[PDB]
């Protein structure tokens, strides 16, 4: 008979690198707002 | 009159119905446009918020 000491099987376990992984990010357009004074457009009338 | 009597050539432009587009006819004389766009203003700012 033979002893697996030294020929014991070996695990395997990543070295994940999670912990300093940066984080998706979501962007948003600032809308430059019409509840601030926006313009708007000039529909314009004549007074024949 | 009737669409079909502006002779073809005039088509491509902009046709004027008499009285029913009679502003419209003075605001081309005028050479004013009826509806004036609002000054373009600046590209929105891209906020960055993560996840």
């Amino acid at each position: 008979v033979r002893e697996p000491g030294s020929q014991a099987c070996l695990a395997i376990d990543p070295l994940v690198g999670e912990e300093g992984g940066a984080a998706v990010a979501k962007l948003e357009p600032h809308l430059q707002p019409r509840g601030q004074p926006a313009p708007q457009p000039l529909h314009t009338l004549v007074l024949a | 009159a009737k669409k079909e009597h502006v002779p073809t050539w005039l088509q491509n432009t902009h046709v004027y119905s008499w009285p029913k587009n009679k502003k419209n006819i003075l605001l081309r004389l005028l050479r004013e446009e009826e509806f004036v766009a609002p000054p373009r203003g600046p590209l929105p700012t891209l906020q960055v918020v993560p996840l």
